[PDB]
RNA sequence: GGUGGGCACUCUAAGGAGACUGCCGGUGACAAACCGGAGGAAGGUGGGGAUGACGUCAAGUCAUCAUGGCCCUUACGGCCAGGGCUACACACGUGCUACAAUGGUCGGUACAAAGGGUUGCCAAGCCGCGAGGUGGAGCUAAUCCCAUAAAACCGAUCGUAGUCCGGAUCGCAGUCUGCAACUCGACUGCGUGAAGUCGGAAUCGCUAGUAAUCGUGAAUCAGAAUGUCACGGUGAAUACGUU
């Protein structure tokens, strides 16, 4: 009974690397829940633009960090365990807990 | 508004007198969002208005109004060189609130106990007319006597 | 932003880095309850044997680019008027504009 | 049996569950009063519950979460709204003439860079 | 202030300069630029030159000056006045 | 009744005005000697007078506060302690502003030269 | 919801539907459009935001940065101790707190949103009136902590008095971070208790979750916010009109 977490920056990767693990978790004989999505994190920054006085002149940027859990029951297949490399590519973030 | 489109939003909440003057007087006396304090005080009010009035206090309450409401008022206009005043009617609507604020801002000036029994005081007194809410309405009244002469 | 005051900052950087050990150790027998009037004294004897170039308040953080000692976020390494710019050009990873 | 409905005001979103009964009325497993303290709450509450004359005709369990005390009483209101009209669909339009079903889209204005409040502005002298 | 976790705060070349001036009686005044020192009753009659940013005034200690630094009888703003 | 007392008013409050005594030891003196707080010092029985005599006289009042913050005040002035001459002119001692807003340390706005 | 359990619901987050003057009536040069009505959660760019044309002010910045010139090279370049930027006969701008009874105190009492935390949050317990101290749990966090919202409501008291208002100032004694709280920190305990009775000429902000009022959070940061940015609770009055 393992669950994986999923960090990212942008959802288009998130939603993308989710599929290809349920998929992949599916077709090997494992047993998949529906994908869990929380609650966002959403840090807010607001800086002056201008290199002098000028205080009313901002501008507010976000960074945005989007989290999604998976569960597998019934292990018999750990062929996920081969495939951290193309699971995650570029900025997505996976943990794997409670082998 | 140049445009008028301004439309008005209609507010009738009357928790359980059912009337709709009562509301109005309840945002009248309400100061900075105090809802339940105008609740209660008006509402102790208007105890002691029905323990001191043999009838109902609702029409008492509207009597006292029909005694404070100004049927005309003046209002300055400036021909271009001196400061006249002009009388006109009172739009239908308006009387209402200007009776209402007149009555909440001279049972605001008394400076007993509380302004619970103030309210009463001007109430009963609108109710005849020996307050002082009825002082300054029959003061702007004879004004327009005193400025009939521009009129149209 | 003198190039001699960053140099002199880093050094206090590296300064106060490098013993990192005596001012915990002294500091939590000072403040342990059962350590002797003498283990008082001879621990502020000691703190006050090393130079004062070494405590944490006399690190001043600085942009990474420029040094500019105001304006700082201490999220990104960049001053004000870099991280702007940074950010304009895509550099900073999932930094946008916000609405909301 | 039974029925369902959800009620969502000012960021206080209620739960609303109707079934036979007389109107017993139950805030978080709690009394109607012990809840609304000296409010008109209640009567905001029993308004489209008596516009349509069933006041003792069904039993009322339901929940709140989030908001204030008007926010949550209009929550409510709303709610036992939508589970009404789920009983006797001809209604709707009484209810719609009473603008009852309709929801308040009123919330509250985000604060914005150079003013203190949402719209409220220094002072400015011209000189 | 200070909490009473530590009692005393005293620049430590200035402990051993008046720990060893007691050897004698007070026989010339100690310059000192450390304002921020406490001062005990056990350099009361010593008469200590503290720095005040362009000379270092000289004041003679009591022993109704335990409770009070260094620093505190000497002005480094002079505001002579205005006219 | 004290030292000059007023009637009328609640224990705590009537005892307040001894110059030396809030409302925590005021409190503290009403309910150690046993009084009603509610009832009026007008009405209070002569037993009790006696006990609020010595709790006054137990701790300090009038002319021996006075002189003692008169003495501090000189103590701190004869030295020449920063403390000291702050107090002398009559400016603020704890570090407020003195490029404005130092009123009520220095009396009325008093324009310049006349 | 503590447990087994469910995928009902709320909720969380991805993809879609929906609002387009679409339908009916009238006006309209049988046009654009306007004034109504039905339905609908929402009706006339639904509400708010981001988005700032050609140019003007030789507008601001050489001190964030870069750069043409000019300038010093035992100094206008560097290092270290203290001091000042928090000074003080006055004047002005922007704010916080009040001058009270729609209030100040006492008792128990119900409902938020948003966010920050592994060079960190720091619980339970115990010792202190108190700011705090020992303690070590849980947490890389919808999981543990910050963290008990407040105004509101009920009962008791004060009775309009410079006062059971108001808190400046000051005296004494303390807590905490920091090598170090004199210059020059923030809070805590006792005591003292001011001006202030709603403010002249003049002048400002605001059209609906708006004004007013109540509290909470983040950045900078060892410590230091009545400032900045951000989030919710209660919640109005007025607009006939364009001289
Ligand atoms: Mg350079
Ligand atoms: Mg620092
Ligand atoms: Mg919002
Ligand atoms: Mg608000
Ligand atoms: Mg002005
Ligand atoms: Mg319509
Ligand atoms: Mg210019
Ligand atoms: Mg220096
Ligand atoms: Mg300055
Ligand atoms: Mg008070």
């Amino acid at each position: 009974q393992i669950r994986i977490r999923l960090k990212a920056f942008d959802h288009r990767l998130i939603d993308q690397s989710t599929q290809e693990i349920v998929e992949t978790a599916k077709r090997t004989g494992a047993q998949v829940r529906g994908p869990i999505p929380l609650p966002t994190r959403k840090e807010r920054f607001t800086v002056l633009i201008s290199p002098h006085v000028n205080k009313d002149a901002r501008d507010q940027y976000e960074i945005r960090t989007h989290k999604r859990v998976l569960d597998i029951v019934q292990p018999t297949d750990k062929t996920v365990d081969a495939l951290m490399k193309l699971d995650l590519a570029a900025g997505v973030e996976v943990q794997i807990s409670l082998g | 508004p140049r445009r008028r489109v301004a439309a008005k939003r209609e507010v009738l909440a009357d928790p359980k007198y059912g009337s709709q003057i009562l509301a109005k007087f309840m945002n009248h006396v309400m100061e900075s969002g105090k809802k339940a304090v105008a609740e209660r005080i008006v509402y102790g009010a208007l105890d002691k208005v029905k323990e001191r009035g043999k009838a109902d206090p609702l029409e008492t309450f509207e009597k006292a109004l029909d005694a404070i409401a100004p049927l005309v008022e003046v209002k300055s206009r400036r021909v271009g060189g001196a400061t006249y005043q002009v009388p006109v009617e009172v739009r239908p609507s308006r009387r209402n609130a200007l009776a209402m604020r007149w009555l909440v801002d001279f049972a605001r000036k008394r400076g007993e106990k509380s302004m619970a029994l103030r309210l009463a005081g001007e109430l009963l007194d609108a109710a005849e007319g020996k307050g002082a809410a009825v002082k300054k309405r029959e003061d702007v009244h004879r004004m327009a006597e005193a400025n009939k002469a521009f009129s149209h | 932003a003198k190039e001699s005051m960053k140099n002199r900052e880093l050094k206090r950087q590296l300064t106060v880095a490098k013993y990192a050990k005596k001012r915990a150790e002294l500091k939590a027998i000072i403040a342990n309850p059962n350590s002797s009037a003498e283990e008082r004294w001879n621990a502020q004897v000691a703190l006050q044997k090393q130079p004062r170039d070494a405590s944490a308040s006399r690190l001043r953080n600085r942009c990474r680019l420029t040094g500019r000692p105001h304006g700082f976020y201490r999220k990104f390494g960049l001053s004000r008027n870099k991280l702007r710019e940074a950010a304009m050009r895509g550099d900073v990873p999932g930094l946008v504009k916000a609405s909301w | 049996t039974q029925n369902y409905g959800t009620g969502r005001r000012k960021t206080a979103t209620a739960r609303v569950f109707l079934r036979p009964g007389t109107g017993k009325i139950s805030i978080n497993n709690r009394g109607l009063d012990q809840f609304f303290g000296r409010e008109t709450a209640r009567m905001v509450v029993r308004q489209p519950l008596e516009l349509t004359e069933t006041v003792e005709k069904f039993d009322i369990f339901v929940t709140v979460v989030g908001g204030g005390v008007s926010g949550q009483a209009g929550a409510i209101r709303h709610g036992i709204t939508r589970a009404l009209i789920e009983y006797d669909e001809t209604l709707r339009s009484s209810l719609r003439k009473a603008g009852y079903v309709t929801r308040d889209a009123r919330e509250v204005e985000r604060k914005k860079v150079g003013l203190r409040k949402a719209r409220k502005r220094p002072q400015y002298s011209k000189r | 202030p200070r909490s009473l976790k530590k009692g005393p705060f005293i620049d430590l070349h200035l402990l051993k300069k008046v720990e060893v001036a007691v050897e004698k009686n007070d026989r010339k005044p100690i310059k000192t630029w450390s304002r921020r020192s406490m001062i005990l009753p056990h350099m009361v009659g010593l008469t200590i030159a503290v720095h005040n940013g362009r000379q270092h005034v000289p004041v003679l200690v009591n022993e109704d000056m335990v409770g009070h630094k260094l620093g505190e009888f000497a002005a480094t703003r002079t505001y002579r006045g205005h006219a | 009744a004290g030292v000059n007392i007023p009637d009328n008013k609640h224990t705590v409050i009537s005892l307040t005005y001894i110059y030396g005594v809030g409302r925590t030891t005021a409190q503290s003196i009403c309910a150690a000697t046993g009084v009603n707080p509610a009832a009026k010092i007008k009405d209070l029985s002569d037993e009790q007078i006696d006990q609020l005599r010595n709790e006054v006289a137990k701790i300090t009042t009038e002319g021996d506060l006075r002189r003692e913050i008169n003495m501090n005040i000189k103590r701190l002035m004869d030295l020449g302690c920063y403390r000291g001459l702050r107090h002398r002119r009559g400016l603020p001692v704890r570090g407020q502003r003195t490029k404005t807003n130092a009123r009520t340390r220095k009396g009325p706005r008093k324009p310049i030269r006349k």
